């Protein structure tokens, strides 16, 4: 019930480098409804063999991974373990993953400046799941609204922004509305030309 | 092309010979969550919200670690030997957040496509190298087993100062500057 779990991997019997690579992958979907655990064994960029729970077994993928599996698969107390690790180590991480990472937001901050060009900046926000609208006038812009893709800081926050354009005269108000679930109410901020 | 609405890695484990060097993390939806550091021996949280109810055995990892020697030579032999192919970098460099000349932000440059994960990103003030106020994040994992590193830079903008992400790669034929100045 206190810390992490992992997964296992197994013993098979301009400088140069060798990479080995081991991924334990877990794959969520509605909460621990569907949990699907893969395992993937790399030699450099090759996938060569694979533990894909949706299968029960062991498999190679390049011929250099036959012999890891073909014995893998005969071991029986592997599978066994193996066939477990996606209550064992998924549906555990992602209980403990409710209580922390999944509980944690991060209100986005906005900001409006010039290029004729305009700049919505969102900056620092947490979980990724954000929507951002323009407004000319309390009457949404979409064919001149161009946005960055998504911006992933790795420091737990993203941001993004999204550019409108505009050509200015007087009196005319262009609105940024920003909705994300860090928020009982959404953010609205106004640029006067 | 697995659709999920979270994708965790409990288990990135990477071993590679140039060193030799590995590295043990979990990531969580496409974030570092933390890593084990393979000498101090110690699980090392990258968000101070998991150091309150929780922790992990960094044994496991040192066991994982000394198993992917174990099979990555086995593979280098079975392999005759194929060496990793070279890949090229793709680097930028941006703020943490919107820029006023006076007030405090980072740097922050993103060094991508990283095969294999050997590489020296390094920060520089005026073309002299700033090794204080910088840090970066780990190898994080993409799913063509490729990686990127993050390297960051707390900064003051001013009129006055310009900064170069120097990333060394062999992919590269010379070290890449990534250039970046304020607008004034």
């Amino acid at each position: 019930p206190q810390p992490e779990q992992p997964e296992q991997p197994f013993p098979q019997p301009s400088p140069e480098d060798f990479v080995y690579q081991f991924k334990g992958m877990c794959y969520f979907t509605n909460g621990t409804e569907r949990v699907r655990l893969v395992s993937r064994s790399i030699y450099n960029r090759e996938e060569i063999v694979r533990f894909d729970s949706d299968v029960g077994e062991f498999r190679a993928v390049t011929l250099l991974g036959l012999p890891a599996a073909e014995y893998w698969n005969s071991q029986k107390d592997i599978l066994e373990r193996k066939r477990a690790a996606v209550d064992r180590v998924c549906r555990h991480n992602y209980q403990l993953e409710l209580r922390t990472t999944l509980q944690r937001r991060v209100e986005p901050t906005v900001t409006i400046s010039p290029s004729n060009l305009l700049v919505c900046s969102v900056t620092d926000f947490y979980p990724a799941q954000i929507k951002v609208r323009w407004f000319r006038n309390d009457q949404e812009e979409t064919a001149g609204v161009v946005s960055t893709p998504l911006i992933r800081n790795g420091d737990w926050t993203f941001q993004i922004l999204v550019m409108l354009e505009m050509t200015p005269q007087r009196g005319d108000v262009y609105t940024c509305h920003v909705e994300h679930p860090s928020l009982q109410s959404p953010i609205t901020v106004e640029w006067r030309a | 092309d697995i659709v999920a609405d979270h994708v965790a890695s409990y288990g990135v484990n990477l071993y590679q010979s140039y060193g030799p060097s590995g590295q043990y993390s979990h990531e969580f939806d496409g974030d570092e969550e933390f890593y084990v550091d393979l000498e101090r021996k110690e699980t090392v949280w990258q968000l101070p919200l998991f150091r309150r109810f929780r922790r992990f055995d960094p044994q496991f990892a040192l066991t994982n670690i000394a198993v992917l020697k174990h099979n990555l030579n086995i593979v280098i032999k079975r392999s005759n030997s194929t060496a990793a192919t070279n890949e090229v970098p793709e680097v930028t460099v941006f703020s943490k957040s919107p820029v006023t000349l006076g007030q405090p932000n980072t740097l922050i440059c993103l060094v991508d496509n990283i095969f294999p994960p050997v590489v020296n990103i390094t920060w520089l003030s005026n073309g002299h190298s700033v090794t204080e106020g910088v840090s970066e994040t780990s190898f994080l994992s993409k799913s063509d087993h490729s990686f990127f590193k993050i390297s960051y830079l707390t900064f003051l903008p001013s009129a006055d100062e310009i900064y170069d992400c120097k990333v060394e790669h062999w992919g590269l034929d010379e070290p890449l500057l990534k250039h970046w100045e304020p607008e004034i």
